[PDB]
């Protein structure tokens, strides 16, 4: 056929939402079984929405309604469409409408980074906005390279970048980002390798922070002796 | 309207679900039951094969009073299959089944604790190491909790590879933190009695087990050897189903229930009691 | 638990003489030989049946070097092991599905390799310190 | 399971252990007590300090038991039947402690026999110690 229009429903904008494919004259969703960032990457390039920020499968975008076209897909990342992987059969599935898979793309994402509860505007507890919610970052795997990327992304003197929130208390909400692995050259914090958004093995005590400075305001002395 | 229920369940009725008087049966108001052994993400204990995907929903973690983790197998939405030696842990040989039930703690799924209404042992549990566990209420079947189906055939034919999940001890003799499984092939029966007893003839049988204790070997049990990587089942794996995947209809069948888990890696074969032998007894027990 | 300064000093002193290019490969080969189910994850490393094939495998030696480098990285950050091993634990749990007990088995095999290499210098105190180290590494690399 | 080659390697390794078996077992017990203090709960009547005469005697007994097991590698359950009953019922030693002691014995053999602790011999000795532990932990309940 080669005329399968694909849309994203109930996700705020066009590039984010629940995947939905029209085949045989009817609109159908996709199961989240064996759904990873590779499948999310394919969907994002289908709509020309850029790279894949993350994927969702717990029907957070909303309950679906229709014939679930795809159940299990084997996508390595480089596909011309979602209907090119080993979809194990068309229409056949073992899901319900609660297992439908969504995707958030770069073009439609409102990703942002901010610093809150710090001594200055360049330091504090690092917070990121996924799906328009402000969440924190776990400090596991958070190193100076991630601090350098965060300092450059936010924008202020980044000559000296230090991890660890300054006097900042535990964050509240979600821990969107964990085990960030930046090499120091990424434009922002979400282009680095990390865990799936929202999935983590941390608590809000381990909330990651950053200390951006030009080196003029770092003083160290010995007291009491 | 038509009566239909959610996933992992099949309608249990006579004629469709269109109704409130039904033109087929009247006012039956059917209730739909669970699904035989169709895991959401099927698979494909000293050894590895970490059950990362939750490929064995039927496996249940049974802990005794003195904290010896053992295994159980969901056979239907409310009952489970285990071994009589597992239920008699921390109990006298004369202890009945009435006081065993409050002792046990059962976990299905991730850690979903389920209350045990009653426990019934096999009448000949000295020869057929089987005990049945009944829950207080039917468990909620999902991608992590789902009964295995009792086979209609005998899949214990030599050479058949079944997957043995387990919550028992590992290569460090530590009770495994995560559920594991192995792909043990059923071995020749004569080689198994010959391995444990003397010569498969009653007048020449001797306690020849490479491990201290002797398994219960009879016509109701088969044996599965170690896998290709010399991995087997260890203490606490008893009661776990010898799950066999029938490729024809894509259904998982409890071909056997692991009875002799003391074959960690020394004895070459683990002894599994045939479910088909006990299938008639368990079905009669489900009725009452 | 926090590691005492004497135990830390003993661990560091014993690790200073550890051949990074060979000890890790020896430990990985011993793990694949003693526990053959660990060869399941290295089916792409070539022949692994004979123990001599396992120990002489160049890919096994390279991966043992990488594993021992990861051990050194966790040693330099003994007080922060979960943070340093988050990415490796995620890799092993999701991409590789390595059972956590394999990490404890490899830690024990590495302790055996260290004892084999250092003779009587691997005293029961430094062995206790290294057991604490490998237990921390395995726990940080698990779940 | 112990292959004939594994049995040969175990017999050779324990033969070259020889008369040093008593102090090998004492060192293994000390290593188990230090590395894994949870195994000390099974010895509340022992003096568990370094160089203890009581720990040395118990290590000698353990090594004599291992020598008997090596000599009866084809009939280990019968050789260790008394010890199996003892550990499983009277002392109720949990099998994880048996694996810890096996690991400590392997560490002692590696530290004292580095030339003869080849990966094949190491695997064979690990298999033999696993067999000993399984025989001793079989009757545990
Ligand atoms: C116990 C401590 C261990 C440490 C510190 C460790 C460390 C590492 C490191 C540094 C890598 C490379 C990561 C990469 O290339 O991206 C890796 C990958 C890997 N590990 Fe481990 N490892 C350990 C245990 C194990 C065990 C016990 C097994 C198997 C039984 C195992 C199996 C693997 C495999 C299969 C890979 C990927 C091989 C490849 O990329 O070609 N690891 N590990
Ligand atoms: C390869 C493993 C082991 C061997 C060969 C072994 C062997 C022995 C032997 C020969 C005895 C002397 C019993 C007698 O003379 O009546 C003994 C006693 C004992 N064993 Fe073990 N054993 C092993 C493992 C363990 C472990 C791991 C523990 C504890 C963590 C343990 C705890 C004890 C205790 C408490 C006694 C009583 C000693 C006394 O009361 O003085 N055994 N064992
Ligand atoms: C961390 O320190 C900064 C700087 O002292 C704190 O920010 C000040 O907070 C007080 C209230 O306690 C305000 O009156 C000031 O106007 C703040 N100054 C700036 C520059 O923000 C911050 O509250 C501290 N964070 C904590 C204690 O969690
Ligand atoms: C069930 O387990 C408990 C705890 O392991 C056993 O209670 C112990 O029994 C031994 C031997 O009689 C005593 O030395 C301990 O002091 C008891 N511990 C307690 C009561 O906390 C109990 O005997 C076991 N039941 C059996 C074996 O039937
Ligand atoms: C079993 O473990 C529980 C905690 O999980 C503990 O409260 C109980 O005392 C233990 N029982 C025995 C007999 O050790
Ligand atoms: C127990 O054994 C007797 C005879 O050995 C047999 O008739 C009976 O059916 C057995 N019990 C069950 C539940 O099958
Ligand atoms: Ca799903
Ligand atoms: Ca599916
Ligand atoms: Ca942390």
């Amino acid at each position: 056929g080669s005329n399968l229009e694909m849309r994203l429903t109930r996700g705020g904008n066009m590039c984010s939402g629940r995947i939905e494919i029209k085949f045989q004259g009817r609109w159908g969703t996709v199961c989240d079984d064996n759904f990873n960032i590779d499948h999310a990457s394919v969907i994002c390039r289908q709509l020309e929405c850029g790279s894949a920020v993350s994927f969702s499968g717990s029907s957070n975008f909303g309950e679906g309604s229709g014939p679930i076209w795809f159940d299990d897909l084997i996508c390595n990342g480089n596909e011309s469409a979602l209907w090119n992987c080993k979809h194990q059969g068309w229409g056949k599935h073992n899901c319900d409408h609660a297992e439908d898979a969504g995707v958030i793309c770069s073009k439609g994402a409102d990703l942002s980074l901010r610093l809150v509860d710090g001594v200055t505007e360049c330091s504090g507890r690092l917070e990121v906005r996924f799906q328009g919610e402000w969440g924190t970052i776990c400090d596991d795997g958070w190193d100076s390279y991630d601090a350098a990327v965060a300092c450059k992304q936010l924008g202020c003197p980044t000559a000296v970048t230090a991890i660890g929130r300054v006097n900042a208390s535990k964050g509240f909400g979600h821990i969107w980002l964990d085990s960030v692995s930046c090499q120091g050259h990424e434009p922002a914090i979400w282009q680095c390798k990390h865990h799936e958004w929202g999935k983590h093995y941390c608590n809000h005590n381990e909330d990651a922070g950053v200390t951006c400075s030009d080196g003029s305001d770092l003083e160290l002395r010995l007291r009491g002796g | 309207v038509r009566y239909q229920c959610k996933n992992y369940y099949k309608l249990r009725t006579e004629g469709d679900g269109v109704y409130w008087i039904n033109k087929a049966v009247g006012d039956k108001l059917p209730e739909c039951e669970a699904v035989c052994g169709k895991p959401k993400n099927p698979a494909n204990i000293l050894g590895g094969h970490l059950d990362a995907k939750g490929s064995f929903p039927w496996q249940a973690k049974m802990v005794s009073h003195h904290n010896l983790t053992t295994g159980a197998t969901l056979i239907n939405e409310q009952w489970l299959l285990t071994t009589a030696k597992n239920l008699f842990l921390n109990h006298s040989e004369n202890a009945t089944a009435k006081d065993i039930a409050p002792t046990l703690t059962l976990y299905v799924g991730k850690k979903q604790l389920v209350e045990i209404e009653k426990v019934v042992l096999h009448p000949n549990y000295s020869q057929v190491d089987i005990g049945l566990i009944k829950l207080k209420q039917k468990v909620s079947v999902n991608e992590r909790v789902m009964p295995i189906c009792l086979p209609s055939k005998d899949y214990a034919e030599v050479g058949r590879v079944g997957y043995v999940s387990g919550w028992g001890r590992n290569a460090n003799f530590k009770f495994t933190d995560h559920l594991k499984y192995v792909m043990l092939p059923v071995a020749d029966q004569d080689q198994c009695i010959r391995h444990y007893e003397g010569s498969t003839v009653p007048e020449k049988k001797t306690p020849k087990s490479p491990v201290g204790v002797q398994p219960i070997l009879n016509e109701h049990t088969f044996c599965a050897g170690m896998s290709k990587y010399q991995e087997d089942t260890c203490y606490g794996d008893a009661g776990s189903a010898f799950a066999v995947h029938d490729l024809e209809e894509d259904t998982w069948y409890a071909t056997g229930i692991l009875s002799f888990d003391k074959s960690c890696a020394v004895a070459e074969y683990g002894v599994y009691v045939k479910v088909t032998s006990i299938q008639d007894w368990v079905q009669k027990t489900i009725a009452e | 638990v926090h590691l005492t300064p004497e135990e830390k000093s003993a661990v560091t002193a014993l690790w200073g003489k550890v051949n990074v290019d060979e000890v890790g490969g020896e430990a990985l080969g011993r793990l694949l030989v003693v526990y053959p189910w660990t060869q399941r994850f290295f089916e792409s490393f070539g022949d692994l049946s004979t123990p001599d094939a396992v120990m002489g495998n160049p890919k096994v030696k390279a991966h043992g070097k990488k594993v021992l480098g990861a051990f050194s990285d966790g040693l330099a950050h003994l007080d922060n092991l979960k943070g340093t091993f988050a990415t490796l634990s995620e890799l092993h749990c999701d991409k590789l599905h390595v059972d956590p007990e394999n990490f404890r088995l490899l830690g024990n095999v590495l302790v055996c390799v260290l004892a084999h290499h250092f003779g009587k210098e691997f005293t029961p105190p430094v062995q206790a310190a290294y057991q604490k180290v490998v237990a921390g590494v395995a726990n940080a690399l698990a779940h | 399971v112990l292959s004939p080659a594994d049995k040969t390697n175990v017999k050779a390794a324990w033969g070259k252990v020889g008369a040093h078996a008593g102090e090998y077992g004492a060192e293994a017990l000390e290593r188990m007590f230090l590395s894994f203090p949870t195994t000390k709960t099974y010895f509340p009547h022992f003096d568990l300090s370094h160089g203890s005469a009581q720990v040395k005697g118990h290590g000698k007994k353990v090594a004599d038991a291992l020598t008997n097991a090596v000599a009866h590698v084809d009939d280990m359950p019968n050789a260790l039947s008394a010890l199996s009953d003892l550990h499983a019922h009277k002392l109720r030693v949990d099998p994880v402690n048996f694996k810890l002691l096996s690991h400590c014995l392997l560490v002692t053999l590696a530290a004292h026999l580095p030339a003869e602790f080849t990966p094949a011999v190491h695997a064979s000795l690990d298999k033999f110690l696993a067999s000993v532990s399984t025989v001793l932990t079989s009757k545990y309940r």
